[PDB]
């Protein structure tokens, strides 16, 4: 029933993220226009680029479409990057309608925040590129990385 | 034969031999290589497991075999053919029916007690040794002997590779 | 001391297979009337109800208000062994723990003589409102299933819209909606079929694919089925067995929201 | 001969082998398991060794 | 199954108002159209004229132009009104296992043409990826059917491609670009698109590139429009890439100064800028023979890099093998500086 | 002049003709005269009852 | 008026032709010249000549009978687990009227490819049905093949042609087709094609029809391998412990687009016959293996090609 | 044997009276060995 | 060469649906007296020997005695496309590897000529010696059709009793018995419906009913069946084609596992 | 912006029973002339054309020419439930990436509007000339369904010659060969259909079986088939439509080799 203390009291939305002036401003202005682009956050970790990102896709969303509209997937999968490519084109050729009762329709293009991107072999990072741009138009790539 | 092989197609084969057994009046004989098969079924049954055999005696029978062929050999090559094998009786059978009936590897005499020429040589073409070898030469006599020559060189990495 | 007799083997095959998997404990209620289910699936989304009325049985007994529970798998492999033609026998006793299922011989081969297990987790008290529907329709039960094997197909959700021209089964999906509509009266081979409706106003409400599919394996039950549907109580699709007794089947609709700018 | 059985050390450790040692089982003299019987299925291996 | 209509109609797909497509912008059409790899396309083009085309085995580098180069061979040896009933084309897209093999190349090589006479040619995009058994069944549906049908393997890596398939083709390899003739197509662009570029940014375009042009002109349009200027900082800046000022500091600092400062200020540096050990490596290493060491310096300080290179593959803690490589430094050439 | 493997051509038709595992082949000659005697036994049943 | 690929118009029509393997092949010879050929399950290097033995033995064996009484199956056919329990069987229950010594033969070319559940299904009816039907099975990996099988069969094991061997054939390939050659074209094609007969006529007949002439320069145009006489004045630069000059050709390797993969093997095959001493050459082959399994575990950058040469300069510069 | 197609029906169905009932020929050619086998 | 001409293809075709899932494999010995075929099932309970002699054939001519082996699953399926009106002709050489099998059809010209491989059948041919019956019972094949079916649902083992007004057949079962008694109906309108018994002395044996089923599966074939019935050996049911010859069913008895005294 | 109106469903659901997984992808294209289908088979040997005339249907009108493809197993579940004599619209906007098809009612209750998504696909218009034909003969198709199964129920490849006296099904397989003689003078009587020959020179040429087989799907389209096979012209199977339209099947023979000497 209980959640972890990790994802519980992490920020609701933009702009509570303290010690960050340009990241999250940019981050506002790709929202406020709703089309966030091909995104990549590097940094040390526990720095809040997990809390930013999904923040961002929070607030542009709504909760109930939040988890619908949102993949979280790792890089470091053991079989290869052929069952993440298959995972990415699962999520991307199906769509979901949504409808939010605030006022603002949800945004066509989905989100996949992939994590440990930098563990990535340059075949594997060649095959993440020719997927992005198989999807340009309809999912935005999210990119977390140390390095 | 062979119960450990079940397909997908042989659908309910375990179940079908389970109502055998229960329903039979008639001997019932089960034959699996596979050890792990005495735990997995489920039901009432004699055990019998046969161990793997010596290996002096199938090279007696092995030799033997090669004299009701009329030829004569030595015992120590069919023991390390035998051990090449595993002791397998089909094997050794099958590979000693295909070297006798091509005629033989190397004629040798060996005068001994305990006359025609010994066929020692077995175990070497079975390995393919003699496929990189010439027949004069011998594999201990190679090994033991210093090499200077680029063809002494390659068939050493060809023996090793092969063994590799 | 519980003895329930069967006039046809048939009867517990072609309601239990659509049982196979919607209910994961059936819980049979004994008593002097006869036989009730009260099944409560394990989504808290779909309510079984079932009435099997004494006078169906060739014979039926009771002593006191007895509740047994029986798992989905453990009376499956059980009832595969009797054939469509064998005479029934169900019986439990009171104070021991084991459900007896007596099966008259396929042909007059052998009696079979089946044994279980009857300890339910509890009784589960479940009220039903018998509340009154807006549309009451009398249609064809295997309309209804090549209906839900059609739009199977599409995707999980099926929206109804029941209108006094009427009913619309509407399935968009991956690939393309379809619509089956079906007004009026129907010509078949028999003299009188129809899809006839009895109705107030016109309600539509959309539910879940797949819980119509399990209410589907229940199309031996009867030549026709009912449909109960009205504006919030959920839909009933009832089954009738004839002088046996009834089936009804509730699901909760899926709930839509409407943008509000 | 520590020379030479250091080279063979060397070998086993510092250089791959043609077929992968301990597969399916672990290495040798263990009574964990061992009876890995060979495959029962018509499907390919769609391997990427 | 299918999946080549979203990329048939994806290639003529864009806004054409506000989209600057730079890479899409310029393409070859046929054989005298792409100016690279005279020998092979004249090798190719000789074959296919005097009817005594063999199986083609195109591999390299991606983007150097292969797929578009058997493209342009296809649609010149067969007209547009045969070119379905000649020509079959699979990727590894469409990956079902290695009924592929057995499905369409086998019942498409094993039957003559349709409409018009003639040889029928089968391409064959991304073939390492292939299975090992899919190939060995390649290899025999190329055996039997040579005469009739030519096969033509795209691959990237040739080590990936068994010795049998191999040796019952002819190896043509796109080699990288020589900077030299990649630098005309590089002003030709800035020219047209009036760019603004010093020669620190062709320098930086031709070595981030490495012999493509379509990377080339991502970096080259990327850099263009986040800042309006092309130069080494900001075409550094744009990619990400270890920045020249930035190793030469960290080579300084591991040069000069003692094991502490030099490790408190690559470690905030490092920090500073999200720069891995790996890169630092890599561009170290180009570092090393530039910079005038004694012979016994190069040879430790290379060995010791490429301990730590592999150290660092099976992940140990990054920080203890950053603290090592400045080691390796401090053993031999701070010790000579004392000296 | 021969067309028989060596495996079929020296096939043994007794199992005292097998050579090693003799616990093993003594257990399954007994398990299967043992069953050959009931075979007898049932036989001569038979033959008493009618 | 088709050009036949020189593989396929100067394949070997018979037994005596087949260069390399002199014992596996003179035996193969007897068994097709006497008759009752045992299960046998042939095993080496591809290009060796296995598809090529059976089938002449096959066909020296059968005759005009070939036709009828052999069975053949690739890797580009089914031979899935119903294959071998409906085809095979009933071939081997067919009755085909041969003469006395000859039996039916169901070649299994790429046993390799075979699935377990077929070889397991394979084994009863290759078992009992050697009275009429023989097997005649190919691999190059015989691990791949099930226990049960080789059991069941006789393994002959082939290797790589001698260089000599795959000399005299080019010379007997050139003699019959005219080929303007010299002998640096000679050893440039057996260097391009190490110990594989098929390679070497398929680069042979590459270089023919693109150049015309048989030298050096032309097959390493068509090959496009890294030049062997570069790889020999890199291991000649690391003899003189030279890394400024080794780094340099290696520098210009790698900026001609060769790979880690081949680079090392290029490397290797040519430190294999260099002219040096015997511990030197032990320690660059222990190195270059190291590398080696280094560029096969993933990492294979210009770092670790450079670490390797250092390492092969520093080997002759410390005792 | 394996080698036959061996599933559940078949082989009861096709050798349960095999076990089950006597041999009709018992007298001449009776050491021959039928592969139970269903096409 | 082996040339053989059914004037009629409906007999061949009734056989093999007589023992379609019976025996695994049909051989055929052919001399100059006719074709026969004594095929073993699989399991080696049962053998049929069907003779077809020479002259009820339109055309005959064999130059060697000689026997072929083809498996039936295939001559099954070769013979669903014939028609019932026609003429079958089998050909094949004295030394060959395959047998045709020519069809005429109906039409001025269309010949269908399907030559089938034969397999090479290591078991030798297997009869049993000729001795004398006991028990020999003329009687109409539908009517053991009826009796083979009502023992078929009640059960799958009959005691066969014979006695000197007929031949009982009853059933075992848990509580289903399948006793039917037959009478002497010698005095009747058909000759074919007319019981005669001939026994000399009773004797009791115990019989599966699937077999019997597919013996009895031949009804339209023969008017009407003999059976022999001796002690310790197999039962005949044999019918006698009209003019085209006579096929025998040996069907052996079950085993029984008597309990000493 | 295009519509159609269709006099029988039966036709539309015979077509595309004729097509289920010989085509990926069913693009159809428009025309004042009528409604064309080039489509062609995704293992690339096998090509359909259906041309059928716009008099043929109830009433046709069109605005513009469009090429319009839709995935095949979609089109295909959507008509399993359909009506065989129901009137059917076929309807499309001039660039909307939709296809609908309006349904009218087999029980005369229901109107049903289905739309399929279309994609984006190139089509090359497979410009073959009517060129002459070496031998053209007809036959009819339930004889031709019952030779093309039983063919490929034997062999692998059918082998098929086309010469004065007839048409010769040969079918080589492992089973063992089996021929098959046609006539002239055969009419077979199932639907008095006559085999008529228009030979010009003798032609053998070898195909596959399963691409045969679902070529030999389309029999209710027709009563009569008609083969025309050139000696360098590959197979044509084409069925003609009483009033409705015409439909060609091109298969391209098998790779066969000269035997060595
Ligand atoms: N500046 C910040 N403002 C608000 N919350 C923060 C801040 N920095 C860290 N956190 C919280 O710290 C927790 C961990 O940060 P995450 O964003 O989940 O992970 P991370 O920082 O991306 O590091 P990783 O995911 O291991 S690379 C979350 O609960 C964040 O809300
Ligand atoms: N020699 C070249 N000169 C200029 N542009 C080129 C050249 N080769 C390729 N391109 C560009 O690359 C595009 C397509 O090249 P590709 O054939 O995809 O490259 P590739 O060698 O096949 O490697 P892939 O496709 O990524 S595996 C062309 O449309 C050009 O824009
Ligand atoms: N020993 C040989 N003597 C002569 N020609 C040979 C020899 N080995 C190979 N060849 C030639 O190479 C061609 C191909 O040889 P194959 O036998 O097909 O190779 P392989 O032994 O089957 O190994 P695979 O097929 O790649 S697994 C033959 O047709 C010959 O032209
Ligand atoms: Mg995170
Ligand atoms: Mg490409
Ligand atoms: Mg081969």
């Amino acid at each position: 029933k209980p959640v972890p203390w990790v994802e519980k009291y992490r920020p609701k939305c933009v702009d509570e993220v303290a010690f960050q002036e340009e990241v999250v401003a940019v981050l506002k202005k790709s929202l406020e226009g709703a089309d966030l682009p091909n995104l990549l956050f590097y940094g040390p970790p526990g720095t809040g680029k997990t809390s930013t990102i999904l923040a961002a896709a929070r607030e542009l969303f709504g909760p109930e479409l939040f988890r619908l509209r949102v993949l979280e997937l790792n890089a470091s999968d053991e079989r290869g990057i052929q069952v993440v490519r298959e995972k990415v084109k699962n999520f991307a050729q199906l769509t979901v309608s949504g409808s939010r009762s605030d006022g603002k329709p949800c945004p066509p293009f989905k989100i996949v925040i992939l994590d440990e991107a930098d563990s990535m072999t340059s075949a594997a990072q060649a095959a993440l590129r020719r997927t992005m741009e198989k999807e340009s138009k309809t999912t935005r790539f999210c990119l977390i990385c140390n390095y | 034969e062979e119960v450990d092989v079940i397909f997908d197609e042989d659908a309910g084969f375990l179940n079908a031999i389970k109502t055998f057994m229960a329903t039979t009046k008639r001997p019932v004989i089960l034959t699996t290589s596979d050890p792990t098969f005495s735990l997995m079924f489920d039901g009432c049954f004699e055990e019998i497991k046969f161990s793997t055999p010596s290996l002096l005696n199938v090279a007696s029978y092995l030799q033997m075999i090669c004299l009701t062929e009329n030829f004569r050999t030595d015992v120590k090559d069919f023991v390390t053919l035998l051990t090449a094998n595993t002791c397998d009786i089909r094997k050794s059978i099958l590979y000693l029916q295909f070297w006798i009936r091509s005629g033989g590897g190397v004629l040798e005499e060996r005068p001994l007690t305990l006359l025609p020429k010994c066929d020692s040589g077995c175990a070497e073409t079975l390995f393919g040794l003699k496929n990189i070898f010439s027949p004069s030469e011998d594999l201990f006599s190679f090994l033991k002997h210093k090499i200077t020559m680029k063809e002494e060189w390659h068939k050493f990495i060809q023996l090793l590779t092969e063994f590799q | 001391m519980f003895e329930a007799r069967l006039v046809q083997g048939s009867i517990l095959k072609k309601v239990l297979e659509a049982l196979k998997d919607l209910i994961n404990e059936a819980c049979w209620d004994i008593s002097s009337s006869g036989v009730n289910l009260q099944s409560m699936d394990s989504s808290h989304v779909s309510l079984v109800q079932l009435t099997l009325r004494s006078e169906g049985f060739d014979t039926y007994r009771c002593d006191r208000n007895l509740a047994m529970g029986v798992n989905l798998t453990s009376m499956s492999k059980i009832l595969k062994c009797a054939g469509n033609e064998d005479i029934i026998t169900l019986r439990a006793e009171d104070n021991a723990d084991t459900l007896a299922l007596v099966f008259e011989a396929p042909n007059q081969e052998k009696v079979s003589d089946y044994e279980m297990k009857l300890m339910d987790l509890d009784v589960e008290q479940l009220g039903i409102p018998e509340q009154e529907y807006s549309c009451v329709v009398k249609m064809p039960s295997g309309e209804f299933a090549r209906i839900c094997r059609d739009l199977s197909h599409i995707g999980d959700a099926v929206v109804i819209s029941c209108a006094k021209d009427g009913v619309k089964f509407s399935a968009s999906g991956e690939l393309g909606n379809g619509n089956i509509k079906l007004s009026q009266t129907s010509n078949v081979d028999k003299e009188e079929e129809a899809v006839t409706i009895e109705m107030n106003e016109p309600v539509q409400l959309t539910f879940a694919l797949r819980y119509l599919n399990f209410f589907t394996k229940a199309t031996p039950l009867s030549s026709t089925v009912t449909l109960s549907m009205s504006a919030d109580v959920p839909l009933v699709v009832e089954y009738k067995i004839a002088d046996m007794g009834h089936l009804k089947y509730y699901l909760a609709p899926k709930i839509e929201d409407e943008e509000g700018s | 001969l520590s020379e030479f059985m250091d080279n063979m050390s060397f070998l086993d450790a510092l250089l791959t082998d043609v077929r992968e040692q301990n597969k399916y089982g672990r290495n040798d003299f263990s009574w964990t398991n061992g009876k890995v019987t060979s495959g029962l299925c018509d499907e390919f291996s769609l391997e990427s060794n | 199954m299918e999946t080549s209509a979203l990329k048939q109609q994806e290639q003529p797909a864009a806004t054409k108002i506000r989209n600057l497509p730079w890479v899409e912008k310029y393409r070859p059409q046929t054989l005298n159209d792409l100016i690279s790899h005279q020998d092979i396309l004249s090798t190719i083009q000789k074959f296919i004229n005097e009817d005594r085309l063999p199986h083609l085995l195109l591999y390299g580098p991606p983007g150097t132009g292969k797929t578009s180069t058997i493209l342009a061979c296809a649609k010149q040896l067969y007209k547009d009104k045969e070119f379905g009933s000649m020509v079959l084309e699979l990727n590894a897209s469409d990956d079902r296992g290695i009924d592929i093999i057995r499905g369409p190349i086998l019942s498409f090589a094993s039957t003559r043409t349709i409409f018009k006479k003639g040889f029928k040619l089968v391409i064959l995009d991304e073939a390492d990826a292939m299975t090992q058994d899919a190939q060995n069944a390649l290899r025999r549906v190329i055996e039997k059917f040579t005469e009739n049908t030519r096969f033509c393997l795209i691959c990237n890596y040739l080590s990936k491609i068994i010795p049998a398939l191999q040796s019952r083709c002819t190896r043509f390899r796109f080699g990288p670009l020589t900077p030299e003739l990649m630098v005309p197509r590089l002003e030709h662009v800035v020219e047209e698109e009036k760019v603004d570029i010093s020669e620190d940014g062709m320098k930086a375009l031709v070595t981030l590139s490495s012999g493509d042009m379509r990377r080339a002109l991502n970096i080259l349009q990327s850099t263009n429009m986040a800042f309006g200027k092309v130069t080494e900082e900001t075409v550094y800046t744009c990619t990400g890439h270890p920045l020249k000022s930035d190793i030469a500091n960290i080579l300084d600092w591991m040069l000069n100064q003692d094991f502490t400062t030099a490790y408190r200020n690559i470690t905030e540096l490092k920090t500073l800028k999200g720069l891995a050990l790996h890169d630092i490596l890599t561009e170290i290493h180009l570092f090393v023979h530039r910079v005038d060491f004694p012979s016994s310096v190069r040879i430790h300080l290379l060995t010791k890099m490429a301990d730590i290179e592999y150290r660092l593959s099976v992940g140990t803690n990054e920080k203890i093998q950053l603290s090592s490589l400045i080691a390796a430094f401090q053993v031999t050439r701070d010790l000579i500086v004392a000296e | 002049t021969e067309d028989m493997l060596w495996t079929e051509k020296y096939q043994p038709q007794t199992a005292s003709e097998l050579i090693g595992n003799e616990l093993a082949i003594k257990k399954l000659h007994s398990w299967l005269k043992d069953w050959k005697r009931r075979a007898e036994l049932e036989e001569r049943q038979n033959l008493k009852g009618k | 008026h088709y050009e036949l690929p020189w593989v396929e118009k100067y394949r070997p029509v018979k037994l005596n032709e087949i260069v390399g393997n002199e014992d596996t092949v003179s035996r193969l010879e007897v068994f097709a010249r006497e008759g009752n050929v045992p299960n046998i399950i042939i095993a080496g290097p591809p290009g060796t000549g296995k598809t090529t033995s059976i089938l002449c033995l096959a066909r020296a064996l059968l005759g005009p009978a070939l036709k009828d009484a052999m069975l053949e199956l690739n890797a580009s056919n089914d031979r899935g687990i119903d294959v071998v329990r409906n085809k095979i069987k009933m071939f081997a229950q067919q009755k085909v009227t041969l003469p006395k010594g000859r039996h039916k033969i169901i070649i299994l070319d790429e046993a390799d490819s075979m699935t377990d559940g077929a070889q397991q299904a394979l084994r009863r009816t290759m078992e009992i049905y050697s009275k009429t039907t023989r097997f005649a099975l190919a691999c190059n990996a015989s691990d791949k093949i099930i226990e049960p099988i080789q059991s069941r069969c006789a393994v002959l094991r082939y290797t790589k042609l001698t260089d000599a061997q795959i000399l005299t054939r080019l010379m007997n390939v050139i003699e019959k087709e005219r080929v303007p050659y010299t002998d640096d074209g000679l050893e440039a094609i057996i260097f391009t094609a190490q110990g594989d007969m098929r390679q070497a006529l398929n680069n042979l007949q590459s270089t023919f029809s693109g150049f015309g002439f048989i030298n050096s320069e032309n097959v390493f145009k068509v090959c496009d391998e890294p030049h062997p006489l570069l790889v020999k004045e890199m291991i000649q630069h690391c003899v003189n412990a030279n890394i400024d000059e080794a780094y340099k050709i290696l520098a210009h390797l790698w900026h001609l687009g060769y790979s880690p993969e081949d680079i090392i093997g290029n490397i290797f095959r040519v430190c294999k016959t260099f002219q040096m001493a015997e511990y030197l050459k032990l320690e660059f082959i222990k190195e270059i293996g190291y590398t080696h399994m280094k560029i096969a575990e993933g990492v294979n950058s210009l770092l670790q090609m450079a670490g390797l040469l250092a390492r092969l300069c520093q080997k002759t510069m410390a005792p | 044997n394996a080698s036959s197609q061996r599933s559940g029906r078949q082989i009861l169905s096709q050798l349960k009276e095999a076990t089950q009932s006597h041999q009709v020929d018992k007298q001449g050619v009776n050491s021959q060995k039928p592969c139970f086998f269903n096409s």
